[PDB]
DNA sequence: CTGGAGAATCCCGGTGCCGAGGCCGCTCAATTGGTCGTAGACAGCTCTAGCACCGCTTAAACGCACGTACGCGCTGTCCCCCGCGTTTTAACCGCCAAGGGGATTACTCCCTAGTCTCCAGGCACGTGTCAGATATATACATCCTGT
DNA sequence: ACAGGATGTATATATCTGACACGTGCCTGGAGACTAGGGAGTAATCCCCTTGGCGGTTAAAACGCGGGGGACAGCGCGTACGTGCGTTTAAGCGGTGCTAGAGCTGTCTACGACCAATTGAGCGGCCTCGGCACCGGGATTCTCCAG
């Protein structure tokens, strides 16, 4: 465990189903499973880019929440309760 | 005899009980690490406080949450119930 | 020596504090000069706006028979309010659930 | 934090009942963000009229531009009341 | 024999040819008489720029045109080819 | 006189005619009357909002930058006008 | 009697005006200061941009035989480069049109 | 005043004999003052976030890279930098 | 379709722990009390252009006749994802230990705001011409009737 | 589906004008140069919490074996909206005259920023107990089998 995985199925297949009874969804088809891996995906990346890239612009080598905060500020969907 | 519930009906106690409930559904150490993962592409061996994952569960079951609610509007005004990729993919065109 | 000082909001009947926003007004690069009556304005609505929330709260609070907020109770409140809801239609409130909403084709 | 203010507020309409620490922060980033939002609307106000002061004007225009209906029109209810009261001390 | 021509080629033209021009598709008095109509809410006898009335038809086209090019991606996403009022009832909702 | 009714003075043909440019290929009926009421609330909003910050700006006349901040004031930035 | 002066622009290689851009960010509220590499940064990009669009303008121009620049050459600038679309996706230009775009099912 | 005849320097740089017509250059002059609005606005949230008083041309540079998608913003960076640094030398 | 059986979850009852809630030093920030400079309200006036009004045409709206091309339900096909138990891992939980680095303070540099003068690119405002408005005729393009 | 005919539309070609392009008088805003103040870097520190290790359990991921329940196409019904055309209008075009009111200019007052000194509410840390967690057991509730 020390550089990239097959860590994708960390977000698991039951956990989406959870999520998605929790988002309201009733059926969910097999293609659905890997379409969220690859949307979820892309979305954290850009979200979490941006994060990084007021971490490298704050001279720090530690993310702090507050760079997720303001990176989900970024796109227009800000976040309440972390500061 | 099985003691074995219909589709459908587990499915919808779990969406009254999740929805009911507020607690969070990812597991820690495997998403962080996936984070961490990702994350690579700009610093090796990073160091991420424990609640900045605990608000990247939140900002990501949060978006994955009303990304479906939308998908579902699709669907349901698409005649269906069961979901498709292209219903998400639409749903990412018009928020863009 | 000099005389007592009491707080502006309390002037005005209200709680929230005059002089801190006033303070993020001024150090937050909006305009050269900010009027007098607009703190004290916006101190009001904005104490106005959280007595609504925290009354709904409470009353959602009431309605499982538990005395201590949690944020459960706000993500009730505020997407029970078409207004408020209107307002925050973007936000996300950590820890705080979604509305039960089922459409109704879903039900049985 | 503006944590106690709230919990004022909470004193003022529920004394029996009282809150958690998470909520609370919650609440604080509500009324942080939203008076962000009112405060840049009210520079925009100030600029496009070219005015380089921001008073009551344009504070009650722009939460009249920002709430919606009984929230705005009950704010200028409550706020004007206020500022009157203040006029007086 | 009339030259009486299909349904939907002409339309065909109308996409075409109007989407490869730019000018504005509405009477300038009706409009503005209407602007002025619902515009006296807040002052009678209401005074206006014409070129403002002609912002207000830029605007208003431009918006329409936007909304319905997401009411025919969800028309033909739902399998049809008629636009119906949930469409832009659904494209309203999910704008916000 | 007062004016009355002009919600009709934006013709179906025209509503036609946009959605041809809007890429529209078949047009319900209720469509048009659908499309006057859904345009109609959407531009109470946005030129209310117009005359909000023309009554804030003391004039009696509503100029084409209002319109312009109004537009913006939705994250519809207007090009062309100022 | 003072030194030949000459544009911070030309000495940066630049078009656009560097000293109103400045004036606009200082009159603009947006921070107490504003560093000196600031104006010749943002002035350098947005002349980049602007040769980009009037670059693709001036070939739409060329496209229909014609040599002075319309409204519906920027429209098909701005739509037809995905990163300055991304940047300009609800954004409203006035006489602009659109792109021909009709799918491909509408099509017989 | 407007930036109409930088616009047309510019112009004079890609196509020398090309003209342009005054509401296209107020839509360009509304384009570069609004992308320009984002930019400093962007910054100012990136000096404010970290509690920094000072907009230097490195929040200017992140900022730009904020905003702009990939390739432009790289391109973005390398004819600032350039730019700056010509400058600075003079 | 109507009626009987069972478990999950809620609920009903009873128990102990710790974080929320209340106290307690200890700041440091909001308040008051002045003063200074100025943004902006006000009054009258200018004079654009918006209102108001005149007059004739047909672009455009409205309505009708006609046909066509569009949505939608049902049944079947099939097909695939849900449900649950079982195994297995390894996160989790509970536990042990160092020091990286976040955060701080202390020094000191040096970068950026503010001014005054000067002047030159640009501002407003006129002028001529070729872009563009207009005219006329046609193969090509598009449709469509016809075979 | 294949072929030929008819017409819109851009195109070939040909003509006429005005708004764009360029010039001028003028100005006011940007550059030079200079100072002064103060934001942020650098160094080195404390100690939190991150990293990194041990160790057992079962939550949870993965998988398998049904099988229930959902997407989708055909297809036939069956409608209603588009297209064009003829009539009619008032917008359009263009033409007329005045003054409402945007905008300016000159007043002068009023208001918000600013600084310093004090201080009391609030900040940070520190307990305390009943809210909450935990547990055990039945009603309700919901599902599902049964006749």
């Amino acid at each position: 465990r020390k550089v990239l995985r097959d860590n994708i199925q960390g977000i698991t297949k039951p956990a989406i189903r959870r999520l998605a009874r929790r988002g309201g969804v009733k059926r969910i088809s097999g293609l659905i499973y890997e379409e969220t891996r690859g949307v979820l995906k892309v979305f954290l990346e850009n979200v979490i880019r941006d994060a990084v890239t007021y971490t490298e612009h704050a001279k720090r080598k530690t993310v702090t929440a507050m760079d997720v905060v303001y990176a989900l500020k970024r796109q227009g969907r800000t976040l309440y309760g972390f500061g | 005899k099985p003691h074995r519930y219909r589709p459908g009906t587990v499915a919808l106690r779990e969406i009254r009980r999740y929805q009911k409930s507020t607690e969070l559904l990812i597991r820690k150490l495997p998403f962080q690490r996936l984070v961490r993962e990702i994350a690579q592409d700009f610093k090796t061996d990073l160091r991420f406080q424990s609640s900045a994952v605990m608000a990247l569960q939140e900002a990501s079951e949060a978006y994955l949450v009303a990304l479906f609610e939308d998908t579902n509007l699709c669907a349901i005004h698409a005649k269906r119930v069961t979901i498709m990729p292209k219903d998400i993919q639409l749903a990412r065109r018009i928020r863009g | 020596t000099r005389a007592k000082a009491k707080t502006r909001s309390s002037r005005a009947g209200l709680q929230f504090p005059v002089g801190r926003v006033h303070r993020l007004l001024r150090k937050g690069n909006y305009a050269e000069r900010v009027g007098a009556g607009a703190p004290v304005y916006l101190a009001a609505v904005l104490e106005y706006l959280t007595a609504e929330i925290l009354e709904l709260a409470g009353n959602a609070a009431r309605d499982n028979k538990k005395t201590r907020i949690i944020p459960r109770h706000l993500q009730l409140a505020v997407r029970n309010d078409e207004e408020l809801n209107k307002l925050l239609g973007r936000v996300t409130i950590a820890q705080g659930g979604v509305l039960p909403n089922i459409q109704s084709v879903l039900l049985p | 934090s503006y944590a106690i203010y709230v919990y004022k507020v909470l004193k003022q309409v529920h004394p029996d009942t009282g809150i958690s620490s998470k909520a609370m922060s919650i609440m604080n980033s509500f009324v942080n963000d939203v008076f962000e939002r009112i405060a840049g609307e009210a520079s925009r106000l100030a600029h496009y009229n070219k005015r380089s002061t921001i008073t009551s004007r344009e504070i009650q225009t722009a939460v009249r531009l920002l709430l919606p209906g009984e929230l705005a029109k009950h704010a200028v209810s409550e706020g004007t009341k206020a500022v009157t009261k203040y006029t007086s001390a």
